RNA sequence: AACGAGACUCUGGCAUGCUAACUAGUUACGCGACCCCCGAGCGGUCGGCGUCCCCCAACUUCUUAGAGGGACAAGUGGCGU
């Protein structure tokens, strides 16, 4: 058997779906027709081979992103989630407090609120 | 392949050439190498799309 | 409140079922196209052991069955097939009597003349062909046309002027004026290719689909985009009721209808909860017809069954 | 990035779908002829046997050989970071 494919067998469909994304549905035979309108693939033996790990990508896809397809329809909900995020509209806040060492750190540049204190447990850890 | 006679025997000549893909021509042969899949893609596709209908 | 409700299950078949077509003449009878190589003419014994029995198989084709569409009388089919080529059957005793040839890649739909006088196709060749009943090839519209599959043509049942609806891949929705074959309109919008179109039954409407997920209406004459319905996933076929104000659409795993005054969902179409493990669960649905009386649909699965569905009150 | 592997070329397996055939046929009857009752019948008619003779009959299942179609780990369930 085998049935494994080789690397010009998995980057023809990595092209194509980059390339032609909104076409290739989910079923093999309509995906048979597509990619044997838009390429030249050289052969009946290779087209339908090519047009079966569309299929397998397809359905990968449909899930989340793979590492060798930058599709556009998936690039926006990224760059959404990095230009920002649903989590606040303050930032995390200024307005915290901390504890000894660094109040005479501060001492020594010169601040004088907001702050706290407690002496850690007395022997370094275990 | 060839030969060639010299005072000291025979030496012998083997030339290979691979010819350039002519498509449709006389220079080289059509019918690209087989695994050799090509990819066209076009361009112009415009989205904006407000539902307008023409009339002729 | 009108609702509808599973009445019962055909079965029988061996790949997708893709269309299914019916016709007043005969309520007992309906026509189902498959993806293999057949079509099913059913014997409806509305008794509820089975709704219904195979009655006879047409055979004779090399490729899927795409389209099918019955005479106006209920004596000849006319199916398309992605073979490339049209047969008219007999259905009485088989035996295709004629068929039409000449598009160069698969027929993707096929329609009929009210008056049985015209057929029209569509294709993967990007053109619309129209026929004479003796299978001489009338026209074909090769320029003005969709730049890509022709994928759905419809005849309009219009009093007088004869016109042609037609939904492609290229994403648009075009309106042919016959007897000189121009195109009247187009109709433009739909991000996404195009699946089906459909009109109602006296020609005011064109509720066609896609890839987009919604269901865009249009006028016959005054030609403007009515409104749109948000479907959900896809939009596989649509079709509107006989004696209703109702229009059906073919989601992806489930059924929706909807009332067009006030432009409302009357109820979705589920199927039964399965231990399936997967991604796509459920069957997908393909293509849905309804009655001529107005009180069933049937509509077919991609998992070998024809589904029943009945309204109650 | 290149070669080898693979792709590729021939062949075997499937089409009652297409193209079309006295240098391949089949079915029919136009036949007719032979033979037996071998069965209704009588012996013909109803039928049975025919690589017996025909058709300017109908067609392509069998034969031949061309164009396309078909299979992709594609569907479903497990094991897989
Ligand atoms: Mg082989
Ligand atoms: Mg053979
Ligand atoms: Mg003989
Ligand atoms: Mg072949
Ligand atoms: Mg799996």
């Amino acid at each position: 058997m085998g049935r494994v494919r080789t690397k010009t067998v998995k980057k023809a469909a990595r092209v194509i779906i980059e390339k032609y994304y909104t076409r290739l549905g989910n079923d093999f035979h309509t995906n048979k027709r597509v990619c044997e309108e838009i390429a030249i693939i050289p052969s009946k033996k290779l087209r339908n081979k090519i047009a079966g790990y569309v299929t397998h990508l397809m359905k990968r896809i449909q899930r989340g992103p793979v590492r060798g397809i930058s599709i556009k329809l998936q690039e926006e909900e990224r760059e959404r989630r990095d230009n920002y995020v649903p989590e606040v509209s303050a930032l995390d806040q200024e307005i915290i407090e901390v504890d000894p060492d660094t109040k005479e750190m501060l001492k020594l540049l010169d601040f004088g609120s907001l702050s706290n204190l407690q002496v850690t447990q007395p022997t370094v850890g275990m | 392949v060839r030969h060639v006679l010299l005072r000291q025997g025979v030496l012998g000549i083997k030339v290979k050439i691979m010819l350039p893909w002519d498509p449709s021509g006389k220079i080289g042969p059509k019918k690209p190498l087989p695994d050799h899949v090509s990819i066209v893609e076009p361009k112009d596709e415009i989205l904006p799309t407000t539902p307008i209908s023409e009339q002729k | 409140t009108e609702q509808m409700t599973l009445r019962g299950t055909l079965k029988g078949h061996n790949g997708w079922v893709t269309q299914i077509a019916t016709t007043p003449q005969f309520p007992d009878m309906i026509l189902s196209a498959s993806r293999d190589k057949t079509i099913i003419m059913w014997k409806l014994t509305r008794d509820e052991t089975n709704y219904g029995i195979p009655q006879r198989a047409l055979r004779g084709h090399s490729h899927f069955v795409s389209d099918v569409v019955i005479s106006s009388d209920g004596q000849f089919a006319l199916s398309g097939s992605w073979d490339g080529t049209l047969r008219l059957w007999d259905l009485t005793t088989g035996t295709t009597t004629r068929r039409f040839v000449g598009h160069t890649k698969d027929v993707l739909s096929v329609a009929f003349s009210s008056d049985n006088r015209q057929i029209v196709s569509g294709s993967r060749d990007k053109t619309i062909k129209l026929w004479n009943t003796l299978g001489v090839c009338k026209y074909t519209v090769q320029d003005e046309s969709h730049s890509e599959w022709v994928s759905c043509v419809r005849f309009s049942p219009n009093s007088s002027n004869p016109i042609i609806v037609s939904c492609g891949w290229d994403k648009l929705v075009k309106v042919w004026n016959l007897a000189n074959c121009k195109l009247k309109t187009n109709h433009i919008g739909h991000t996404g290719y195009l699946n089906t179109v459909t009109v109602s039954p006296d020609g005011s409407l064109c509720a066609s689909g896609g890839k987009d997920g919604q269901a865009m209406l249009w006028d016959l004459n005054e030609g403007k985009h009515l409104y749109t319905l948000d479907g959900g996933d896809i939009i596989n076929a649509l079709c509107f009721s006989p004696n209703r104000y109702w229009l059906c659409a073919a989601t992806g795993p489930s059924i929706k209808i909807w009332d067009l005054e006030g432009k409302i969902i009357v109820d979705e179409l589920k199927q039964e909860v399965i231990s399936t493990s997967s991604k796509a669960e459920p069957p997908q649905c393909t293509s849905l017809a309804w009655s001529a009386d107005g009180q069933t649909l049937f509509a077919g699965y991609t998992d070998n069954l024809v589904r029943v569905w009945q309204v109650t009150i």
